[PDB]
């Protein structure tokens, strides 16, 4: 009867292949589902959940505590980064762990805009203005205020209203980037500077911690998964 | 309606502004995030973005079908004075990293394990000799059900346990599985104890291990090599891909940050330290 | 209109009445409020008893000591009541217990202090354990701290007494105790008491879990874990302390299958 | 198919400035094509400075460390490095990586005592 | 009993039809009695990111002041 | 003819696979089915009929007569219970036998509301008030009629209609249990004691047997078929 | 001459229609002439246990005493 | 060590079709990959060895590509890998464009990395021509079974 | 609250209906009938004691 | 969801119809979700080479002096 | 079929007469291995052959048969 032809790429097991396959245990009656609290129907919703960022990871501070609180002072204004940061939501030490930077492993190409978000967290009257900037790749990393000012910047206010969100716009070459520290396809810039400086009144704590955090925006988007280098299993 | 394969939310033009509006500034005390369109922080075009999720989907990320262990099985001759070797794995994917590591983002998960067996072998000794196209027995041996004792007795007859007999050298094997829970998710994260202890009994009579549920959930693989004692010794490995079909996810736990210890959530010292170098100012 | 912005609530739960002022609009879990068990989706065959007033209302456990030394703290809620008037009594007479939960983080200071709380509520947190020999070997004695609680610590310290152990939970605090990055953390039902702006966090829970309705003797269901972000600084004062205090409220509870009263051996 | 040299253990003066040979020898009549030189530490899938057979050196902390060898577009072999002013925690175990084609991914472990 | 759908092709040459116009479909037959063992449909949707995201006790405008 | 492509699975054999297969004897004229009386469509209708328990299991009186026969007396009333059991009707090797128990071997998972049925077997003079209980897990197994009370019980009477039946209603955290004896899915526990004491005139046998019956409801229902520990082929 | 059915799925994701509704069909096709050829249907029935719960010359009403 | 090639997909190593897809500057297409498999005995010696059974996994660009033969990097959990068994129809897995932007360019005229002044002559180098480190991908090859007296 | 704008603080202010031990410990008064109370900007608060009792009226 | 097209035959005798009359036709059915999967359709088209052969900033006439 | 005393690696023991026996070695999540049971007061018919079971993985479900000879 009916007369096939068996085709280049038969007896072919495909890993990530999708077929119909036998059922081992006919008939079993299935139990029925509830309605949990709290589902998730695509990976991307939680690329849109912010994550505290690791910022400082000095052999003393890292894989401890003091690794998310970043310092700020009460110095004499200057125009130097209190903080830097390679956009690579995957690749730079510093973003590799966060949810975002965590579920960026699992693929090969990201895309859409990224959002930071900073939290003041100190003495109810310590005030000043922090300017939290990105400038797209291509030219010298910024080392000064007077250089970094130039790109996209949000000159920051610490208030009633305790945090900021700087949106990344998705400036990029490609439709998407690599999810590795890939020369062609570069993140940019990203590094907080003071635009005044952290004035406090007599009897405050003179060095309060920022804490930062990041996550995607309804537009980015992943594609073409793969083994996260994250965890090892040795032997 | 709105599916995996869409087109995220165009970009929407902006121009100026000077308004009491302020989209900028949050408040992370509220645990909810800004809804910030890139369109907000700056002068923004209308780009028709073609993007769209459908690959990152809870049932693709699952696509692929992950190895959930390997089965070492031999057939000596009948002269050897060893017993002959049938491996028995009881099912759980908690034997290796990768799949474990996906899985465990979340909480709770339904899915309809599809089981598939890639077989391989070759001859042990030294010795050259011959063996004609073995024929393996995969048998499932339901949670209670009695698991075999020697290689060739009772237990394999399999009146009532779905078993599968591989031909070596032939399409790798598959068999599909419906969510064979008792409950209604597999808890990959089990808060709490199977017996909780008594005052009016002694500490041992009443005892058992945090984060052990049921004794057998999914089950035991008991995989034999159906032919005799042939004179060239042969072994073989049977590994088994697990891929989660139709499946779904509830409450997204952070994923693990330190090398896996054990069935329990449990870390091994050394392993505690993650993270990498970098000064908090070089980018 | 009026001053009902959204830095002043009323929790009126059951008999009891919480009435904050620097209040940061409160969270739901996972949008989901709690609820009865629909019949559509209900289990065990007998009527179900439903304590209402009798439990619901907010029960203040005991407070905790915040100074600068402090790495955290870690409470088991199912558990973490167990005595708290009848809903600890109502507890232990049944075998199965579906209770939600309302958790006020009450902890206050002056505009001159500094710091962040995040308080955490993780479902089914599995914190681990401490010998490097055996896992989950966790003694339930020693599991299930109640109205105290337990408290993460700085760097884990292995359990060597081998010729019987100390069976503890040893939960390091950058790895939120089971193995897993805090600053991802952020991931789960939250809100981080920032000392500048609200001086109160408020979570609703939802009773989440596998089944319909389950133990609570036996398995726990959502755990509070908060966790000192920033660390506390007053003046240059050799160190400050401000007392962190939490009150629950078992929302719509209902226990099945009633017997004769549980004695777990908590000592 | 090669194998990845090293001076196994290599120490570690305070505040000096030491240069963790590692090379690959080959065999020569046989050959491969490298494709990354690059290092990080061990317990840290962070790789610190990587050079690329294109995108070149790519220092995970520009000044302390240097490729004293791997120049672009020529053919990586003697990846050996050089980092300036050691640290008390400097000190450690490394891993030397070769992405090589076609030969796998190869890998040597050095002992930094300092 | 044809379970015929719609491919999501990106307008390929000669695929079919893309620019030039045209859709391309694909037949599908469930051949076991065992639901779970049809094909994973790949058909998915997707839910508002706001039960994770935007969770409070009352409602939050992006252009107001966070904390009222 | 027709291009096709071997699937992974193929030239595979499943014990319980279900695919259409050549006959054997072509044409051969099947008897016609005659109308046998008493039919059954469902195993679990075989689960709804009474079988006597083995409830005594002693050396001495099991694998024999004596071993159903529940011996009860006139003794001055006492508050220790007259037979134990543990709700596994699978497990308990009180119920492993009965049909009920054993067709619940060749399963893994049971559900639903059993109905213990119990037949006072004495002199028609001989009166009582027998209090039979159930209490569901996890709390000290009731040794006095003051404990067991508590629980879910039937306060019978031995009259007229010589026999009752206490329900034990389906009261589990999950959809089933497991037909083995494991501690997560825990039964619960069943217990007859005296809420009186069996009273008799004179010239009356002063030791009277009861015999317990046990049987599912329409409601109970198995899953997931395994091969009974029961019997075992040796060589 | 197909054989189109219904398949008792659970409500399942994206397994073709469930809690966001749809129904899940199989096609099946008898081969042989020989019909004890034919693949074990399984859409079998389920009787009252009452011919071997409930046989009795007379009717028994629950509520009612057993023994009248 | 057991031998166990990794390929970087790239046409550009034989002449034929990379003298086709060179007379067009961009290029949009479908990648459709077939495995014709083979196999003979080394050694004079004069042995056997059972139908061996090779693993084809897809590394895609950035992922851990392969240690030792054996080693966990072939778990293969999110790896679009094939298990061809010698002797049957050579194995084929289809390719949809992968491309990061709207078309391969089979000419990239420009650098991956511009030289900055402020900077050392190495720090910022790079070779004309190249564009991603990894486009396209890797393919770890391995034999599955395990050491045969017969190589 | 009469005192300094600056100092904070929240006190429960609690009733237990008769026939108990009286509360001494914040532990026992919490089970009973409690607000608690913030001190704040809204420098006042009041805590009603339900009528919860066995008679129509009490003796005075 | 067949896919039946008509094949390009050179009017060969008894192929089904040619100088006897008649046309020739071939069914296809996508059988894969994801299109990068199915077959090279060929029904590929033919632009004019006047983007190549013809690109001026006016229009040429053949018929007329080629430099104006 | 009908077991008595079973000591399952994470139940615990399981005592089918909690009281004349005992495993006097089998101490939770540890490692199985040293089974040897404990029972008190014997009892003319206490006397026979037993079967020792080891459900372990991966070496398949191990038995011994003991004259329990009083
Ligand atoms: C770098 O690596 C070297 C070499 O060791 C190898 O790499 C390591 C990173 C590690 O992976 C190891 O497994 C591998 O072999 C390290 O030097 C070794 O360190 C180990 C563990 O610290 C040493 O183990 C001890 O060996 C000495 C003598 O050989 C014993 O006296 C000693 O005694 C026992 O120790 C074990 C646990 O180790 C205890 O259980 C016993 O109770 C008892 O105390 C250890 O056995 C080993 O000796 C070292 N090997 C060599 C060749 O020096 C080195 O520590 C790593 N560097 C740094 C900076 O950490
Ligand atoms: C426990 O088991 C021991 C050991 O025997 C082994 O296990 C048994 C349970 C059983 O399975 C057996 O098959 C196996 O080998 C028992 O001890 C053995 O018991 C058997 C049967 O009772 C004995 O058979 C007798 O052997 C003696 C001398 O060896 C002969 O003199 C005797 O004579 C013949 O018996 C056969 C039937 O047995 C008759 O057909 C003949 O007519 C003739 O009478 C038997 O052959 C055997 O000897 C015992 N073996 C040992 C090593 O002691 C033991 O009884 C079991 N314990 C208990 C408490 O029952
Ligand atoms: C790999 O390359 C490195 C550096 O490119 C080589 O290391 C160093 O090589 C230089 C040049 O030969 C050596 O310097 C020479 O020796 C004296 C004193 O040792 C030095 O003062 C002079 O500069 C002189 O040119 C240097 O010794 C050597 N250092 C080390 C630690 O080896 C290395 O040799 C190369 N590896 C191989 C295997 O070839
Ligand atoms: C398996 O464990 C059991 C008990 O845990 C061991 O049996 C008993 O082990 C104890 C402790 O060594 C022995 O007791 C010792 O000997 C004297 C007299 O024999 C006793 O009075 C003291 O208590 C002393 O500590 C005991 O002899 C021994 N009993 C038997 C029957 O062996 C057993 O040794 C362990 N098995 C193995 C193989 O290790």
């Amino acid at each position: 009867g009916l007369p096939v032809m068996n085709t280049p790429g038969s007896n072919q097991y495909l890993t990530a292949d999708n077929f119909q396959s036998p059922c081992a245990l006919p008939e079993f009656d299935v139990t029925p589902p509830i309605d949990i609290p709290g589902e998730v129907k695509n990976m991307m919703e939680l690329a849109e959940i912010d994550t505290m960022i690791p910022f400082d990871l000095s052999a003393t501070k890292k894989n401890t505590m003091e690794m998310y609180r970043v310092r700020l002072s009460d110095k004499p204004h200057t125009d130097d980064p209190i903080l830097c940061l390679s956009l690579s939501p995957a690749s730079d030490p510093r973003l590799s762990h966060t949810m975002l930077g965590e579920i960026l492993n699992y693929y090969t190409h990201w895309a859409g805009s990224l959002k930071f978000t900073f939290l003041f967290c100190g003495s109810m009257m310590a005030t000043g203005k922090l300017l939290v900037s990105y400038a797209p790749p291509g030219a010298d990393p910024p080392k000064k205020r007077k250089e970094a000012m130039l790109g996209t910047h949000v000159i920051w206010d610490i208030g009633l209203q305790s945090s900021c969100t700087m949106v990344v716009p998705w400036i990029s070459n490609t439709t998407y980037r690599q999810t590795i520290d890939d020369s062609f396809t570069e993140g940019g810039y990203i590094s907080v500077f003071y635009q005044t400086r952290i004035v406090v009144p007599l009897s405050t704590p003179r060095e309060m911690d920022i804490l930062g955090f990041v996550s995607a925006c309804n537009d980015f988007s992943v594609r073409l998964l793969r083994d996260t280098t994250h965890i090892e299993q040795k032997a | 309606a709105a599916t995996s394969r869409d087109a995220l939310p165009n970009t929407e033009a902006s121009g100026p502004t000077h308004s009491k509006e302020i989209p900028a500034l949050t408040a992370v005390e509220t645990g909810a995030t800004n809804p910030l369109v890139p369109s907000d922080t700056v002068q923004t075009r209308h780009v028709v973005q073609h993007r769209s999720r459908s690959e990152s989907s809870i049932e693709s990320f699952f696509a692929r079908g992950a190895c959930v262990t390997i089965m070492t099985v031999d057939n000596p001759a009948s002269t050897t004075n060893k017993d002959k070797l049938f491996a028995v794995w009881k099912i759980t994917y908690k034997d290796t990293v990768q799949l474990r590591r996906k899985l465990e983002f979340f909480t709770y998960s339904r899915f309809d394990m599809e089981l598939t067996f890639v077989v391989t072998a070759n001859f042990t000794e030294t010795n050259n000799g011959h063996a004609l196209n073995q024929v393996y027995q995969i048998m499932y041996v339901p949670p209670g059900a009695p698991v075999p004792e020697k290689w060739d007795d009772y237990t394999w007859q399999t009146s009532s346990n779905p078993s599968i007999f591989y031909t070596y050298g032939t399409a790798p094997a598959r068999i599909s599985v419906p969510y064979v829970g008792i409950s209604n998710a597999y808890s990959h994260f089990y808060d709490g104890f199977s017996k909780v202890p008594l005052k009016d009994q002694s500490a041992a009579l009443g005892d058992s291990l945090y984060g052990a549920a049921s004794l057998n959930d999914f089950g035991i693989l008991a995989v034999r090599v159906v032919n005799d004692h042939n004179p060239t010794k042969v072994t073989s490995k049977i590994r088994v891909y697990l891929k989660p079909k139709h499946i779904r996810v509830w409450c997204p736990r952070p994923p693990r940050a330190v090398a896996y210890y054990g069935p329990g959530v449990d870390y091994k010292d050394g392993t505690l330290t993650p993270l990498s170098t970098k000064d908090l100012t070089t980018y | 209109a009026c001053g009902y912005s959204d830095r002043v609530l009323q929790l009126t739960l059951g008999n009891s009445t919480i009435t904050t002022q620097e209040a940061a609009n409160s969270v739901v879990a996972y949008g989901r409020w709690p609820e009865y068990l629909r019949d559509s989706e209900a289990n065990p065959v007998d009527q179900p008893t439903e304590p209402d007033v009798a439990a619901c209302r907010f029960y203040t456990l005991d407070t905790v000591s915040w100074t600068k030394e402090s790495r955290g703290w870690w409470w088991k809620l199912p558990d973490a009541l167990r005595d708290m008037g009848l809903f600890g009594q109502n507890m232990y007479y049944h075998y199965l217990g579906r209770s939600g939960y309302t958790v006020h983080v009450q902890c206050n200071a002056s505009k001159f202090h500094q710091g962040a709380l995040g308080v955490f509520a993780v479902p089914e947190m599995c914190l681990a354990g401490d010998s490097n020999t055996t896992t989950m070997h966790t003694s339930y004695q020693n599991a299930n701290p109640g109205e105290k609680g337990g408290t993460f610590t700085g760097t884990f310290t292995p359990d060597n007494n081998q010729t019987s152990p100390a069976r503890r939970f040893c939960p390091v605090d950058y790895l939120l105790g089971n193995g897993t990055l805090l600053g991802n953390a952020f991931v789960f039902p939250h809100q981080i008491i920032n000392l500048r702006t609200n001086n109160c966090a408020t979570l609703v829970l939802p009773y989440v879990n596998s089944l319909s309705i389950d133990s609570m003797v036996k398995h726990n269901n959502w755990g509070i874990a908060i966790l000192p972000l920033a660390p506390l600084n007053f003046a240059s004062e050799s160190s400050p302390e401000i007392p962190i205090t939490l009150t629950i409220a078992p929302m719509c509870c209902e226990f099945n299958g009633l017997r004769n009263i549980t004695l777990p051996r908590l000592q | 198919d090669v194998v990845v040299q090293a001076p196994t253990q290599v120490p570690g003066f305070l505040g000096d400035s030491v240069t963790l040979p590692c090379y690959l020898q080959v065999p020569n009549m046989e050959v491969t094509h490298v494709s990354q030189l690059t290092w990080a530490r061990h317990g840290e899938s962070g790789s610190m400075a990587v050079f690329h057979q294109t995108q070149g050196p790519s220092y995970s902390e520009s000044k302390r460390l240097e490729f004293v060898a791997a120049r672009l577009g020529a053919e990586l072999r003697n990846a050996s490095l050089r980092m300036f002013g050691l640290r008390v925690e400097d000190e450690g175990n490394y891993t030397c990586l070769f992405v090589t084609f076609p030969q796998g991914s190869r890998s040597v472990d050095i002992w930094l005592r300092v | 009993g044809a379970q015929v759908s719609s491919q999501k092709v990106g307008a390929h040459e000669n695929s079919n039809r893309a620019y030039g116009g045209s859709t391309i479909n694909y037949t599908t037959i469930n051949y076991y009695r065992d639901s779970a063992s049809n094909a994973a449909s790949k058909q998915d949707f997707s839910q508002d990111p706001s039960k994770f995201t935007e969770p409070i006790k009352d409602v939050l405008i992006k252009t107001a002041p966070m904390l009222n």
